């Protein structure tokens, strides 16, 4: 802000672009625009339209869900295959692969279609 | 054990500020770039931060809103390398970068 | 004197209330329309002090050779300005806040010799000139010659954003007429018949207190001095 | 033989000129531009009134300064 | 004098008896809606102490050597400001009656030895001058001066906090008036066309209620004196 | 000043708030309908450069041997002629201050010597004629004789293209008067009845804006002289 | 209303020039002598530092010099 | 009289504290400025001084 | 040498009163700066009135302070 | 007195800083001008 304490104001520099030379009448901005583009987050009020097409049931959108107790993962190997490795532990483990037909994880900008008609 | 944490100990060092940010003590947020250098040791091409930590889905609006101040200062700080905590909670709160309108 | 936050909080539980750009508990305005009511509160304030002479501010410009024209504005002051761009600023504002570029109509100049500069005489050889309303012109710029500039000042542009102005300086007398313009602007731009009869209203009493200002004289508009030229002419 | 004199080109750390002493923006410009000078003194203003108190002290060590450097 | 809840109680069995706000007793407004009419309350009590002249309330200011402008704001008040960026308050006041920024217009303006001060003469070397409504300017502080501005106050802002003001001190014959004001405010944000005539018809009352005062004088505003310039002017 | 992106935001927030043509953010015009925005802009400046003189701009004319008619184009300045088919330009401006053909009505002619040249006087031999209002004739080139032209000017074009202008420089107080000549250009393209009643409102608000500068001045455009006549009638 | 800061042309406390300028006006004057200090503020930091072991070696005036 | 006080507040302002606060010890500091060249001398060997005060215990048995 | 006076600084409940007698904000300014002084005296005057009762009584003992010592 | 200074704002502008860049060192630019030629001379062989 204060630079101007430090000196070095002369006006007599070699420095001069003989191609933006100008008079004390012309008074220009520069191009410099965007200077932090602030985080902030989306707005819900406003629904984007969707812009690509999602096969249903596609095994890279699957979720599973299990007790506590044990450990899963889903990982797909396949065009129109997955793997689930799973360790058991104890008489009561569930595991439970999932479809969801809402996004719940996925960004607001990389959510789905909801449609709960599957005739 | 600070005598054993000094920069030749360690290739680079990461930190944090959750505790600062959850409150609106901006202020003690330098402090957090100035003790890298100096209290620790380690210079500054090899300084990593995560910025801030908001849990609570009702406090998105409010913490994200000091997360962004944070970030400024560390961008005047000139820290090589700056993340966000949590990816559950980006994509939870949805948060994005775009230019502020110069509208007012 | 009040902060940005309160106009809010003031419009959501005032004229505003009814209509759906505030909260649900009506206790501020969402977020994605508080740009458009600071755009309507700069124009509102803009107004406000072009039809009253309520703020007074004086500005110090130093003399540069080479020099004729003397924008004022922000990027030449001694604060915030891009040391890159500019080599040496000439407006001081070493004190106190920082020039806002608010220059609205030059009212008088004097120089550092303490004595009254003429302005835009076209008859005067030692006179100055403005080619434009925020620009001052020099035609003889001298070694150590410095200009004061006193001039009607509008307020500070308003801005939500980081480091920005988010401080409200009016007489309070006139808080009602800020809330009715910014009343006016948003029902008129419903262009709903409904809602443009409304608008209607809220200008008409917008209108009505400045001229009930006027009428009382609140903001101490209105100066008289002594009779100085009873001397100058000789009466005796 | 050209004029140089301008407040840009003595925008520096230089001793005053007697030539504008009555010049009254000059004066006050003098002392604001050099303000951290005077900031740097006010604040330790403290050690200054200690060292202010002992400076015969002080002029007794310098008087034998150089017989001090054999005795080490 | 009397509290803030008796205007309730005045305004729930008054103006807004038909009205969703009140309670189910007509005994009080609902909580919720409370700061609607204290906003409304406060801008009420500004435009009556801005046509009539009823309070006229004085203030103590500390010349400081090195200041010029001495803004009337309670930060500058020895019960009320902040050591850490004040280096000492120059507004004085009492513990139980602390400076609220009540200014509207300044009247006059005495010295501590009691001789009066021009204010807005450009034309004499020793006068004082206002650059901003609240913002009293002294070209020469002296050593021990201290001056006396005496100005038209408004009311008090009112507030539903404990600390705050819950009175209210206004002429009696004005309270149809100000009753009148508040239900203008209340009808005209509601859009339904039915009350938006239904608020015209307040606000004309309003206006009604407050030149039938000025007819009558009852606030006595007109004020004469005794004459002085038929001794000055020499007459004899 | 600033740059045409804030006057599509304060678009988009302001007047044109509820419109089609706006980004679903409400952040910026549609950029397929930009242009439409921009000759409305040129439009309004150019009308307000004419009611007000703002700005009073000055350029260099040389005279050629030969030639009378001395055109004020773009084509015959330095900066921007084409040597195949122009021996010489006469109009000199500089790199970064283009001459762009911004005249608007010319005030005063004086030459290199200093003496004024009287415009349009017919029965004055030595004076200067304007067949057109952008030409300027004379009737007796000389050797050295350069003529300066100080005219009243209207703002440079907008262009949306990088290397086109894409600021505004306008007092800031007629910022509503140019929003509501734009309203008013985008509502009475669309022939619908009820945009027709809007877009007389805004068209009559421009109107009294202009009017309310002009009344209390706020762009300096009341100008006065000392006399002069006095001493040239010789009443001494 | 306002008054332009540069039109400053119309008993023993109290100055003619004003007692505010009088004040920078005197500072002013001086300024060389403040200059001096400022410049040199770390070397009078550090005698502070240590400035009571210089003074009890002052104190000790006849015994340290007679032995040279 | 001359208002020059309007000066300082445009230039100075809130700063002017400190410099009134210099300006009474003016004496003091002028003291201390006039005899630089003193302090200077003995700067240049604190190390010197500072070890002969670890040492003087030795001259008291001697002396 | 240079003014130093005003009400804001250099003056405080403990230093004495100046000369400034006739102006009459000053006196009044004076008497309320230092009121806790003379509220101390005041909510405690009815100890003050039984000490000043025996005035007399006190100052006879202090006659011999040094010969009472000489019992204990 | 003469105003000449628009007449060079107009015409020079942002460059006049250059032209006073060089004329504050005159003299040194007249002592290289006036022995031209031995430079040239030395720059030959």
């Amino acid at each position: 802000i204060e630079d101007y304490l430090k000196g070095k104001n002369c006006l007599a520099s070699p420095n001069y672009d003989p191609d933006d030379q100008h008079s004390s009448w012309r008074e220009d901005l520069p191009q410099f625009k965007k200077d932090r583009e602030h985080l902030t987050l989306v707005n819900t009020r406003r629904n984007r339209t969707y812009n690509t097409k999602l096969n249903r049931f596609d095994p890279e959108y699957w979720v599973v869900d299990y007790n506590a107790l044990m450990v899963a993962t889903i990982i797909p190997y396949g065009s129109k295959s997955f793997k689930v490795p799973c360790q058991w532990r104890t008489n009561k483990d569930f595991l439970g692969v999932r479809w969801m037909t809402e996004d719940t994880f996925d960004h607001h900008l990389y959510r789905y279609e909801t449609d709960p008609n599957y005739l | 054990p600070e005598s054993e944490w000094i920069f030749p100990n360690y290739d680079f060092v990461q930190i944090e500020d959750y505790d600062w940010i959850i409150d609106g003590r901006l202020d003690l947020v330098p402090l957090t770039f100035d003790a890298a250098v100096n209290r620790l040791g380690y210079p500054l091409n090899v300084v990593h931060y995560f910025i801030g930590f908001v849990l609570l889905p009702e406090d998105a609006k409010k913490i994200w809103a000091d997360v962004d101040k944070a970030w400024g200062l560390a961008l005047e700080a000139g820290i090589p390398h700056i993340y966000p905590w949590s990816y559950t909670q980006v994509m939870r709160d949805g948060v994005i970068y775009a230019v502020p309108k110069v509208c007012g | 004197m009040y902060y940005i936050e309160e106009l809010f909080c003031r419009l959501a539980n005032g004229v505003l209330n009814n209509t759906g750009i505030v909260t649900d508990d009506r206790g501020d305005i969402e977020d994605d329309s508080k740009p458009f009511i600071i755009v309507a509160a700069n124009e509102a304030l803009t107004r406000l002090h072009g039809r009253f002479n309520m703020r007074n501010n004086n500005v110090v410009v130093e003399m540069q050779e080479g020099r004729t024209n003397y924008p004022l504005l922000a990027k030449y002051a001694v604060q915030s300005y891009d040391p890159n761009e500019v080599k040496c600023p000439f407006i001081m504002d070493l004190a106190g806040e920082k020039f806002a570029e608010d220059v609205i109509r030059i009212l008088e100049v004097y120089d550092d010799k303490g004595r009254r500069r003429p302005l835009n005489d076209r008859n005067n050889p030692c006179s100055l000139f403005t080619p434009r309303p925020n620009v001052l012109q020099n035609n003889a710029p001298k070694a150590w010659e410095v200009l004061n500039v006193m001039y009607q000042a509008k307020h500070p542009k308003l801005s939500t954003a980081e480091d920005g102005y988010n401080e409200i300086d009016i007489p309070d007398t006139l808080d009602p007429a800020l809330d009715a313009y910014i009343a006016y602007r948003y029902y008129t731009s419903l262009n709903t018949p409904e809602s443009s009869a409304k608008a209607a209203e809220y200008l008409s009493f917008y209108d009505s207190i400045c001229r009930e200002v006027v009428e009382y004289d609140l903001t101490s508009d209105t100066e008289v001095d002594t009779n100085t030229l009873f001397r100058k002419r000789g009466w005796r | 033989t050209i004029p140089n004199e301008g407040y840009c080109c003595e925008t520096l750390n230089d001793p005053i000129v007697d030539k504008m002493i009555g010049n009254a923006y000059y004066v006050v410009k003098f002392v604001a531009l050099r303000m951290p000078f005077i900031k740097n003194v006010s604040d330790n203003m403290t050690q200054l009134l200690a060292i202010h108190n002992k400076l015969t002290e002080l002029s007794a060590i310098y008087t034998k300064l150089d017989e001090l450097q054999l005795i080490h």
